[PDB]
């Protein structure tokens, strides 16, 4: 437990302002990031048209 | 001392050179890397990072830490495997990294 | 020699490409992976085409500075040169870089100034090498980024040479027939001069080197504006072409 | 001749150079924090190089 | 070796950042990175006004008399208008953007005046000495 | 230090070189105890200068681009304020219609 | 000289005794090592002076 | 070089298990050590193990260029002695093996 | 990296060019780039403030900006 | 030839059992036999026993 | 088309037309043989496609490249023996009739013996 | 340790050729894409690839 | 309490703050006493660092030249050539001012560890070129038929030997690559495959890797 470290994984934004909406959105357990952290650093495979269609059809979880 | 050093150099560099001299059907790369590991991973040019503070000052130590991480980022490197880790703080004083392993990128030390 | 046989059966290599974890790379039109290929020879008494040279290199030739007899004015012609060249002259000027970093029109004879400074320049006992670069002038300085590793592959055309930069303390022996690889890392923004450090012959003394390590933004600007256009100048060369390339590849 | 001059000349010279010449600093520079440092004398001129 | 240098100046600390709105800028940049918008112009806090078309059409450059031959998704990232997902994940970062813009406006409003007397010897107050 | 640690000092002198320079070797300590102070202090100063240079290099490498981006954003914000004022003036002009 | 950014790294004078430049990390390390090389000769120099 | 310990002996039994798993000339031992470090303090937790696996995915992606879905579509996750870290799939497999070998 | 100091140039031609670029950018941004052709140069917008503080102050001045807008409208109409 | 069925990834209990087995083997390794930790260590030890 | 498109089309056509210009150059001292006919070429391609169709399920199901490599090596040894037979027969063939006879023999030998051997080895695997 | 044994890890490759009596520097075509794919450091030490 | 839809973008929301009051954000940031001095220093540094171009009173435009030494810039400012119009750091006017690092490495088919001890890399270059030519002897004539060199570039597939080609190019200098390309041309013209000439495997010593069951030789574990 003492030696446990994050090693730079999933080091997303950590809000400091009290009224920043992220400070509540990240607290919300049912929050989906735009892309998974491992995939955030991997090359895209879908074509431009497919990506645009997926983004257009995407719906916010709330 | 010179004779022992020369014997070690021979064992690592001269005799293994003759093991493979033609293309190999099976496991050619494996055998080539087997014969090359003993020569390319000699401690003379690998050991020393464990006591890098002898020559690297704190700020210089952090800069050289990031530089070495970038240089040895390549996974396929037995020399990097045998080299001492760069994920550590200067023993005298650290100014950049407060805790080891608490980064924003798995590769960049900062 | 021996003639190309009428038919050859060639095994398709397997496992060369690990993309998407697909051992088989060739699939038949009917939807079946192909393990073998049949290659047929027609017109056996025929020549074989030479391998097409598909290697593109941006090449900079660094040579010693050449004296200028006359300082020609900057002249720009009209665009849309559908012919060999446009005789009409759009702009003609004599810009000079002032101490204010402005290209102002010169009110002096540039050739006269050049001749006077060539003949009777003022020197001193303790003059910095920066202001005294007599035997350290070249053209097309090599521009690199700073704070990043670069792989330098050293070689020679005729005999052994030495690429020497004392400012960086880097000495690389360029030997014919060898492809020695070196790691190059400049941890600061700076301009470095150098000379050759291996007897080569007539102009061993006069063979300088100029290497400028710049912040990545300036390096990328220089690349896009001077080098990247040249890499396609061999086939396509125009202002619109350069604009298209720089818009298509934006960093 | 042997000891005191040899072991104090370079340090005295560097101290005086820092005093009276700003260790050869080239002025007209901006934001010393970002600017490089012009080091004091470090090569022993009195010692045989 | 062990103590060949014979001394280490541990006292000399890492020089502290003193820029006015560095923290706000870094927070906004981190929020934008989390949003993961392919366009880079969003790095500027005033992107919706500097490039208004980024929300409607996405055409930020006039491609007149110049060919437009995209090859993949990384060719003309600045020519693609923001989608609903990008707009949502950027709206989630408005609070940081407002603070950053307010800090920038305050810095702009602040001006030099003859009242200041330590302007010449401001390096000590800036902590340039070690 | 040296011969005193040995209970056979004659053997200590003989087995090394069969030569006797002990007088000078033991009188040199007094001079050596103070000949090093100027060099040591100048070296401390030089090491501090090197440390400051390294810290400045690290700070530049890490923050110079950040400062440039901050300045760029500040100028863009100035332009944004000017643009807001220009939009207000244009709206007023459209409403009035000279 | 890249604009107002002076990229020149060597400003040695006609009678330079040290390295051409000290901006490079390698040269900085070499200069520091050379300076501290002569620091560890006090006892030997005193002994030779007495001899 | 990129591990959490100055020498492999400082690391616990996981480093020895990695050495046994991979041949002495195979540099996948370093990736196995990275997996061990990721799994330190997480294997004994149902969420910690998944977090360590995701850390392995991220580490492989940062080490080598990779596409989306390759690591998910890897056919066999097992590792043999002569497997080298020449591909993201191999790096990920070695990291997973290290995480599995990790005890605490 | 040593950067040498140099105050704003305040060159007449340079500031005129920068002011023309700024005016074009303002005209396009007022309509939100609803124009046949775009001529905005944000880099030159930055350089305008970096190099010509006097014109920036005039633009910030409510009266100066009003006069500039009136003159621009008159020129466009004529 | 034919390929055997590949088992699903082991669970934490299976990992613990494997760790215990490896520890038992390491302890069983004789002290006076100097064999390096590697994939072929057990094969090398068997070869050495046959050679002895 | 734009200038870039025209250049790309020109490059593609020139790269494809290498044989067009290479045909004009021929060597006098050359053991010229009778090329295999187009019908026989298509028949042999169809036989190869049939072999690939028979082999596709087992190789696709297999997950280790070693077994696929062994199967490929064995099938290649058989096909290479048959290829040597075909080459020696066709090269000495003195007419298109003999060339067609040799090609028909080769393709029939494939379709029967190679098919049986492939089925046997696949069942073994 | 810093100035050697890092050829495998470099941003791009430059070929330096020496001739009688000038230098030649060659940038391979892959250097263009290597430079285009350079990671950017933004935010609190975060890295992004565009 | 929150409205249960906190963070949702309102329909038709526009990213405009034309009439926003910034006084409410004053307490969310802290400015040091030398904010004005810092602003002026930032402006000075940006102007003197990012400005690699110079305005010309003749063309009424910004022009630039390749990096030059201080001697050339100072003592030959009146004699300059190759001036080119300044195009801007980025097409859209954004900032390229970032700290760059090292990009993730490319997967390797022929490892450099085969001859990594040698810094010359001549053996590695030879091996990589041999492997590339082995792949070429298979795919060279199909390159123009069903690969990148097809006329219909829309349905194009990357040449299978691309990675081997790039690795060989990296390992080989241009002159050695030209030598090897001449050898490759001769070998392709002869239509010679190394398989039909190789008989040294008979004289090579046996090893565990030569076992008749290569597939069963390997042992897999989790
Ligand atoms: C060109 C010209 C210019 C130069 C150009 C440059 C040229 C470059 C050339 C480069 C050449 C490279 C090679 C260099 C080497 C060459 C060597 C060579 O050729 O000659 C061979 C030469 C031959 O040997 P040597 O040097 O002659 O040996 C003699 C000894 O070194 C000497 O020691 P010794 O034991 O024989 O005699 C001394 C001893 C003998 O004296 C004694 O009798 C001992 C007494 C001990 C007790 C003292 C206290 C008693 C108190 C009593 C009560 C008092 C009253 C009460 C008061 C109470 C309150 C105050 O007394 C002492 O001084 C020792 C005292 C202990 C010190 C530490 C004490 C710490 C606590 C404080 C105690 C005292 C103060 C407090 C007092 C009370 C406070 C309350 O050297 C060698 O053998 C080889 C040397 C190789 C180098 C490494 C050597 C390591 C081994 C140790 C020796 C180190 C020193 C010598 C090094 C050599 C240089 C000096
Ligand atoms: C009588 C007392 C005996 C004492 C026992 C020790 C001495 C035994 C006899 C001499 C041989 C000593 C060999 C030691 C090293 C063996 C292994 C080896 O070479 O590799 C390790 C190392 C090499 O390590 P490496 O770099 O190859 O590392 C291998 C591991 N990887 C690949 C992962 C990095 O050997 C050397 O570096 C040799 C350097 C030359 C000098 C060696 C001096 C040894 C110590 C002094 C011995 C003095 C003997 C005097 C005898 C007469 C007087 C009594
Ligand atoms: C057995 C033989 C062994 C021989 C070993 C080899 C010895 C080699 C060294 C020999 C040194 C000889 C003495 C040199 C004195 C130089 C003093 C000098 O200029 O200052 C240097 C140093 C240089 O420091 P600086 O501050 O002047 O300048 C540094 C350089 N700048 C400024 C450019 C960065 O200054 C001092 O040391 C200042 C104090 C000097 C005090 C002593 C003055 C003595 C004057 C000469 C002797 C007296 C005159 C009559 C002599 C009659 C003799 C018969
Ligand atoms: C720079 C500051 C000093 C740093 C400390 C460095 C010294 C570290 C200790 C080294 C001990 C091992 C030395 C090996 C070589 C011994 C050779 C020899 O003749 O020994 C047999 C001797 C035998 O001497 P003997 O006189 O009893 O018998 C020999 C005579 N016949 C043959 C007639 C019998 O044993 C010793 O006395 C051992 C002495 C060890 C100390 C070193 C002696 C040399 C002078 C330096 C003294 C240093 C003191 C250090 C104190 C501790 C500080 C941490
Ligand atoms: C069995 C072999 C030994 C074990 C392996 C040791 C390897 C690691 C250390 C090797 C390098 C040692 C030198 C470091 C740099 C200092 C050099 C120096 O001062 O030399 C000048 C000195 C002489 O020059 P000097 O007289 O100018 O010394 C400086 C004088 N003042 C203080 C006035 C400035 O060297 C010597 O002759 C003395 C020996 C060196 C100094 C030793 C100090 C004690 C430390 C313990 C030594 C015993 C070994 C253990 C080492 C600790 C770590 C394990
Ligand atoms: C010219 C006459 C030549 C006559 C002999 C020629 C025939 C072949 C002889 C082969 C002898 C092999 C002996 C192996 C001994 C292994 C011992 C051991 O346990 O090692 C374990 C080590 C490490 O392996 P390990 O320790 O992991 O293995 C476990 C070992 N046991 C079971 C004991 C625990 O083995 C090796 O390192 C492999 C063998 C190394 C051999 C080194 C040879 C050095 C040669 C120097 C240069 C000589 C040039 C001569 C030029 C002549 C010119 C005319
Ligand atoms: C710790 O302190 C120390 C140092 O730190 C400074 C050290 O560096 C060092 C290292 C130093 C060394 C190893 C020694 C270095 C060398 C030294 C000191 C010697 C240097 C000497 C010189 C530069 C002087 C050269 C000598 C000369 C005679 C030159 C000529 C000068 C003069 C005045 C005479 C001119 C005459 C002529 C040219 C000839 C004219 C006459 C004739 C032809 C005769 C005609 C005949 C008739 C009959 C009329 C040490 C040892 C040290 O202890
Ligand atoms: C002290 C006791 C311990 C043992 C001491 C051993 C000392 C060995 C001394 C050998 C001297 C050989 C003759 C003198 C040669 C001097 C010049 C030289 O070495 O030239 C270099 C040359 C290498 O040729 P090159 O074309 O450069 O190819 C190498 C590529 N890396 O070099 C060569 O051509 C190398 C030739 C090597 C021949 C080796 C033959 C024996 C092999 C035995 C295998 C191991 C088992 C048996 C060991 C028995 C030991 C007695
Ligand atoms: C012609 C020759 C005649 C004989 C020789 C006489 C002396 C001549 C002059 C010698 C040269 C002096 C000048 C050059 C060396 C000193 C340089 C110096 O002091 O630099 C500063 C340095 C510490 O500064 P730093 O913090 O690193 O940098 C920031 C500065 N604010 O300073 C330091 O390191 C701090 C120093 C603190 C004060 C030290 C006082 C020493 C007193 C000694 C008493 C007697 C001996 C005691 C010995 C005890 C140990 C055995
Ligand atoms: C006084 C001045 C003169 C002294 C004589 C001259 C020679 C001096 C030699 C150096 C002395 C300094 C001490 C030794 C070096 C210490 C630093 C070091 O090298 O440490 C790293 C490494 C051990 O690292 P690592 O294996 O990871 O540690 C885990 C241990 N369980 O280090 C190693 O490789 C460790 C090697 C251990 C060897 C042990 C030899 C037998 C002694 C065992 C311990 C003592 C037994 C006696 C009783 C102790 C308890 C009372
Ligand atoms: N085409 C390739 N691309 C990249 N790496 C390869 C390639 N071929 C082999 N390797 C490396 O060589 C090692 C051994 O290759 P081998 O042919 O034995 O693998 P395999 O049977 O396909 O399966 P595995 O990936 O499990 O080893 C591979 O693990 C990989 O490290
Ligand atoms: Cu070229 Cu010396």
């Amino acid at each position: 437990a003492l030696n446990k470290r994050n090693w730079g994984y999933n080091a997303h934004y950590k809000p400091e302002l009290e009224r920043s909406m992220k400070k509540v959105l990240y607290a919300d357990p049912n929050y989906k990031f735009p892309i998974e952290w491992p995939e955030r650093y991997m090359a895209e495979t879908k074509t431009l048209e497919q990506v645009m269609d997926e983004e257009e059809n995407w719906e916010y979880y709330k | 001392v010179c004779g022992i050093y020369v014997i070690h150099v021979i064992y690592n560099y001269m005799i293994p050179y003759y093991w493979v001299s033609t293309p190999l059907k099976n496991d050619e790369f494996t055998r080539l890397r087997m014969k090359d590991y003993i020569a390319s991973t000699v401690l003379e040019e690998v050991y020393g990072i464990s006591y890098a503070e002898w020559g690297w000052l704190p700020h210089d130590f952090a800069y050289n830490r990031m530089r070495g991480l970038a240089g040895y980022m390549h996974p396929d490197d037995p020399r990097a495997m045998c080299t001492s880790t760069f994920h550590r703080k200067h023993k005298y004083i650290e100014h950049e990294v407060e805790k080891v392993g608490d980064y924003h990128h798995m590769t960049y030390p900062k | 020699p021996g003639e190309v046989l009428p038919l050859r059966i060639i095994k398709y290599p397997l496992g060369l490409e690990t993309i998407h974890n697909n051992i088989f790379e060739n699939t038949n039109n009917e939807g079946n992976v192909e393990l073998f290929r049949l290659r047929f020879n027609s017109n056996s008494s025929k020549m074989q085409h030479k391998l097409v040279q598909d290697t593109i290199y941006l090449t900079l030739k660094q040579k010693r500075y050449n004296r200028k007899k006359v300082v020609a004015p900057q002249i720009k012609y009209y665009k849309d040169d559908n012919g060999n060249k446009t005789d009409l002259v759009k702009y003609t000027g004599k810009p000079y870089l002032s101490n204010d970093k402005l290209l102002k029109q010169s009110i002096y004879d540039q050739t006269t100034q050049y001749k006077l400074i060539k003949k009777n320049k003022k020197r001193g006992e303790l003059i910095p090498v920066t202001l005294a670069r007599r035997i350290l002038r070249t053209k097309k300085t090599l521009v690199l980024p700073a704070h990043v590793n670069i792989t330098l592959i050293t070689n020679s055309y005729d005999i052994v040479h030495s690429w020497f930069i004392p400012g960086l303390g880097i000495k690389l022996d360029c030997v014919p027939g060898r492809s020695t690889h070196h790691t190059f890392f400049i941890d600061n923004v700076g301009f470095y001069y150098g000379q050759c450090a291996e007897i080569c012959g007539r102009y061993h003394h006069h063979m300088p080197i100029r290497v400028c390590a710049l912040p990545f933004e300036h390096f990328l600007l220089w690349w896009n504006t001077f080098g990247l256009p040249k890499m396609l100048n061999t086939v396509s060369r125009k202002r619109f072409e350069t604009h298209y390339e720089l818009r298509k590849y934006s960093w | 001749i042997v000891l005191t001059w040899g072991w104090s000349s370079f340090q005295i010279g560097g101290y005086n150079y820092e005093r009276f010449d700003d260790n050869g600093e080239r002025r007209n520079t901006l934001y010393w924090k970002l600017s490089p440092v012009e080091f004091p004398q470090s090569k022993l001129w009195n010692r045989p190089s | 070796a062990l103590f060949f240098m014979a001394n280490t100046a541990i006292s000399v600390p890492s020089v502290l950042d003193t820029s006015p709105c560095m923290k706000q800028m870094l927070a906004y940049e981190d929020c934008v990175l989390d949003a993961n918008v392919p366009q880079q112009e969003v790095i500027h806090p005033q992107w919706p006004t500097i490039w208004p078309r980024l929300l409607t059409d996405g055409k930020l450059l006039e491609f007149d008399k110049v060919p437009f031959h995209p090859e993949n998704i990384y060719n003309y990232t600045y020519m693609r208008p923001l989608t609903k997902k990008n707009k949502q994940y950027l709206y989630e970062c408005e609070e940081e953007r407002f603070v950053f813009k307010a800090c920038l406006r305050k810095v702009i409003s602040l001006k030099k005046t003859d009242k200041h007397t330590s302007w010449d010897t401001a390096e000590v107050a800036n902590l340039q000495l070690t | 230090m040296g011969s005193v640690w040995f209970r056979n000092r004659y053997w200590w002198y003989r087995s090394l070189y069969d030569d006797y320079v002990a007088r000078e070797a033991k009188l040199a300590f007094g001079i050596a105890a103070f000949i090093w102070l100027p060099h040591y202090y100048w070296g401390i100063h030089l090491n501090r200068a090197f440390e400051v240079n390294f810290s400045h290099r690290n700070y530049a490498h890490e923050w110079g681009p950040r400062r440039n981006r901050l300045a760029h954003s500040l100028e863009f914000e100035q332009f944004d304020m000017i643009l807001e004022n220009w939009q207000d003036l244009e709206d007023e002009y459209a409403q009035r219609g000279d | 000289m890249w604009g107002n950014l002076w990229t020149e790294a060597s400003y040695q004078l006609n009678f330079n005794i040290g390295f051409s430049s000290l901006r490079s990390d390698v040269l900085i390390h070499l200069a520091q090592w050379q300076y501290w090389w002569w620091f560890w000769f006090a006892l030997i120099w005193s002994f030779y002076y007495f001899i | 070089a990129q591990t959490a310990h100055q020498n492999r002996y400082q690391g616990g039994l996981c480093y020895a298990q990695c050495n046994e798993l991979f041949s002495f000339w195979n540099p996948s031992i370093q990736q196995c050590w990275k997996g061990c470090d990721f799994g330190v303090g997480r294997v004994n937790d149902p969420e910690g193990r998944i977090e360590a696996q995701q850390m392995c995915k991220r580490w492989a992606a940062e080490l080598y260029w990779t596409y989306k879905g390759e690591l998910d579509t890897i056919k066999d996750l097992r590792v043999h002695a002569d497997m080298y870290p020449t591909t993201p799939q191999n790096v990920y497999r070695a990291c997973l093996a290290g995480v599995r070998r990790q005890k605490f | 990296m040593e950067v040498k100091y140099r105050g704003p140039s305040d060159d007449k031609l340079e500031c005129e060019f920068l002011e023309n670029n700024l005016l074009s950018c303002l005209r396009e941004k007022s309509v939100q780039d609803n124009v046949a052709k775009m001529t905005c140069r944000p880099e030159f917008l930055v350089w305008f403030f970096l190099e010509c503080p006097t014109k920036a102050a005039v633009y910030h001045d409510p009266k100066g900006l009003r006069n500039i807008f009136i003159q621009d409208k008159i020129k466009q109409k004529g | 030839g034919f390929e055997t069925v590949v088992p699903a990834p082991p669970t934490r209990d299976d990992e613990l059992r494997m760790i215990k087995a490896t520890e038992e083997q390491f302890l069983q390794q004789p002290r006076y036999k100097l064999y390096m930790n590697e994939a072929h260590r057990i094969a090398k030890m068997n070869h050495g026993d046959r050679h002895n | 088309m734009d200038t870039i498109q025209k250049m790309n089309y020109e490059a593609t056509v020139n790269m494809g037309r290498q044989d067009l210009i290479t045909r004009e150059y021929t060597f006098y001292s050359d053991y010229e043989f009778i090329p295999i006919q187009e019908d026989r070429k298509q028949q042999m391609e169809d036989a190869l496609n049939n072999l690939h169709k028979i082999i596709h399920p087992t190789v696709t199901q297999l997950k280790k490249k070693a077994n696929v490599q062994e199967i490929q090596d064995r099938v290649f040894r058989k096909l290479q023996g048959w290829e040597g037979e075909l080459n020696t027969c066709v090269f000495s063939a003195k007419n298109v009739r003999d060339s067609n006879f040799c090609a028909d023999r080769f393709t029939n030998r494939i379709n029967t013996e190679g098919v049986e051997f492939v089925k046997q080895i696949l069942r073994e695997y | 340790r810093l100035i050697e044994w890092q050829n495998e890890s470099s941003l791009f490759t430059v070929r330096v050729r020496a001739r009688q009596w000038y230098w030649i520097y060659k940038f391979e075509l892959k250097n263009f894409t290597d430079i285009l794919s350079t990671p950017k450091n933004i935010g609190n030490n975060r890295w992004q690839i565009n | 309490d929150l409205p249960a839809d906190y963070g949702k973008m309102p329909a038709g929301y526009n990213f405009l703050t034309r009439g926003k009051d910034w006084r409410e954000y004053d307490k969310d940031f802290i400015l040091r006493t030398d904010a004005v001095w810092e602003k002026f220093q930032l402006e000075h540094f940006f102007r003197n660092y990012m400005k690699c171009f110079f305005f010309d009173h003749g063309l009424k435009k910004y022009q630039m030249f390749e990096p030059e030494d201080m001697y050339t810039v100072v003592f030959e400012g009146w004699a300059l050539d190759d001036l080119i119009t300044f195009p801007g750091f980025t097409p859209t006017g954004r900032t390229n001012s970032y700290q760059i690092g090292l990009s993730p490495r490319q997967r390797t088919v022929v490892p450099t560890q085969t001859f990594y001890q040698m810094q010359d890399y001549y053996m590695l270059c030879g091996l990589r070129f041999e492997r590339w030519f082995r792949c070429d002897l298979v795919y060279h004539d199909q390159r123009h038929t069903k690969f990148d060199q097809v006329k219909n570039q829309k349905n194009y597939k990357t040449y299978p030997c691309y990675r081997e080609y790039y690795e060989a190019q990296y390992a080989c200098q241009d002159d050695m690559f030209d030598f090897l390309m001449e050898l490759a041309y001769a070998r392709r013209a002869a239509d010679n495959f190394e398989s039909d000439f190789a008989s040294h495997e008979l004289t090579t010593l046996p090893t565990f890797y030569d076992t008749p069951k290569a597939a069963e030789r390997k042992t897999y574990t989790y």
